[PDB]
């Protein structure tokens, strides 16, 4: 019959076949379960959607139609769980969160 | 030669969440780097788990445990839900 | 009676902090940093060629690390009821970070 | 003394300050000579009538922002000389003692 | 040859400002120079190691990425 | 099992600080120490229980604790390896 993508069968956008091939060639274990690449692609797609949503919100707040690394940095650092996840991750041209200590403020 | 990436899939996800928002090349490069990082982290943790229990096969249970160990709280819960739903849908289909 | 206008000490500093906590571009001059990198890359090997992307990635990582160290130093100095950082603050910050 | 780019001294009340000449005014031709050059009054350059008919000079004061350039006539601007520095010290001390008497 | 002096005090001041620093001592600059030098040695040594093991003469950005990654400082946007 | 974090008595924290090289100690420290220790213990035990459950076991082994500590960047020697 006609070829149908496993992502379509799982209703995903991430390529399950590519994930399975990379898992096989990644020297992680001798055998790979059939339901493994689907699970991994689903988790990756969910995380991608989450951070893309936050970045799009940030870009809109800047009245810009395209997400820039600054938007990504702002979204990641503003989201507590996302910031904790990428604790040791450095984003190029991401800048820093605008934050000034209270005692340095004029009084 | 040709080098593969995640550009098309990330683009489709973006069009799903923000059907009007564009993106720059540096942003999707960062996207691909992040995707690869997460992939390697989860796969390495799953391989470590499989070796821990003296098993030659990596199943979806291993990935579930790895995600529970690597993601904090609500992100882990939601990702577990997504993976379970996708697995059930694919098996039913 | 003519006096020249000038802001008080601590105003331009806050303006600059606001300006640079908003922008993301690199702060170090490209050529001096490249020359320093190439000079350093001589006590491991001689006649080392460099992709530009490596140099810029080095600059990005170095600047990010320096900024984080600066922020930690600022916290350390503030903990000492001060607004001025002196190198002992940097030393304490790197010591607590485990670098020392 | 009075040349394009040359150092010149300019009065201001009980004080004087060193300035640099940039435009020298010729009232007969109604033009000023400038250095980056006989050029008429510009679209924004303008001199008041009481000094546009005299030897006016468009100057920038040293130690002061470029926003404070002034079209000073021949009345206040003097030839840059050591004696002018002596008068500079004279009125500087005058202002010093005036302020000291204001305080003490 | 004193490229460490190529790191002028305006750049250090700018980095401190982005770091949220208001008042800076005069002794700071040389301390930053030294610390930055140490960091650069630590990264560049591993980068050159990777370049040599690949039997190459030109250092690639991916080498720097690996060196940073193995030091606990992950960098994105370069591969 | 309720109110056990009070089990870490003030003399115990005092001894811990003395081994830490602390000479003078404020009185409002001990509860902060208890809270931080609780956070650390929760973080470790969560992953330890995750490992135990993935193995479908009912008792937690020291070796699970070893893996949990390793994954958190705190390697411990002398407990099985």
């Amino acid at each position: 019959a006609k070829a149908k993508t496993r992502s379509s069968r799982a209703g995903l956008q991430f390529p399950v076949g590519r994930v399975h091939r990379l898992l096989r060639k990644g020297n992680y274990a001798e055998r790979v379960g059939a339901g493994a690449p689907v699970y991994l692609a689903a988790v990756l797609e969910y995380l991608t959607a989450e951070i893309l949503e936050l970045a799009g919100n940030a870009a809109r707040d800047n009245k810009k139609t395209r997400i820039i690394p600054r938007h990504l940095q702002l979204a990641v650092r503003n989201d507590e769980e996302l910031n904790k996840l990428l604790g040791r991750v450095t984003i190029a041209q991401g800048g820093v969160l605008p934050n000034i200590q209270s005692v340095l403020l004029p009084k | 030669t040709r080098k593969e990436s995640y550009a098309i899939y990330v683009y489709k996800v973006l069009k799903q969440v923000h059907p009007d928002t564009g993106i720059s090349s540096k942003a999707m490069s960062i996207m691909n780097s992040f995707v690869n990082d997460v992939f390697e982290r989860i796969a390495g943790e799953a391989s470590r788990l499989a070796h821990y229990n003296k098993r030659s096969t990596i199943t979806s249970r291993e990935i579930q445990t790895a995600v529970r160990l690597l993601l904090p709280g609500e992100l882990a819960k939601h990702a577990v839900s997504e993976g379970t739903k996708a697995v059930t849908k694919y098996t039913s289909a | 009676v003519k006096k020249p206008h000038r802001y008080r000490p601590g105003t331009v500093a806050l303006r600059e902090i606001r300006r640079y906590q908003k922008s993301t571009e690199l702060l170090i001059r490209k050529l001096p940093f490249q020359r320093l990198v190439r000079e350093i890359a001589q006590d491991f090997k001689t006649d080392l060629r460099f992709q530009s992307s490596a140099v810029m990635a080095l600059q990005e990582a170095s600047e990010a690390y320096l900024v984080a160290l600066f922020e930690d130093t600022n916290l350390c100095a503030i903990h000492a009821k001060r607004v001025t950082i002196m190198p002992k603050d940097i030393q304490l910050a790197r010591r607590i970070r485990g670098e020392r | 003394e009075f040349a394009l780019g040359g150092r010149c001294l300019a009065f201001h009340g009980p004080l004087m300050y060193e300035a640099k000449i940039l435009k020298i005014w010729d009232p007969s031709s109604k033009m000023y000579t400038s250095i980056p050059k006989p050029q008429k009054l510009g679209e924004d350059e303008s001199i008041p009538e009481e000094i546009i008919n005299g030897k006016c000079f468009f100057i920038h004061y040293q130690g002061w922002k470029s926003s404070w350039d002034e079209w000073v006539g021949y009345d206040r601007i003097r030839a840059y000389n050591e004696e002018n520095i002596a008068m500079k010290k004279r009125l500087a001390n005058e202002a010093k003692e005036a302020k000291k008497s204001l305080l003490e | 040859r004193d490229n460490i002096q190529g790191i002028t005090k305006p750049a250090i001041r700018r980095l401190a400002r982005r770091g949220g620093v208001k008042r800076i001592s005069g002794l700071i600059y040389e301390e930053t120079r030294g610390v930055l030098k140490v960091f650069l040695e630590n990264v560049i040594r591993d980068a050159v190691t990777y370049t040599e093991h690949a039997k190459r003469k030109t250092v690639t950005a991916m080498d720097v990425v690996y060196a940073l990654k193995r030091q606990g400082r992950t960098l994105y946007g370069f591969g």
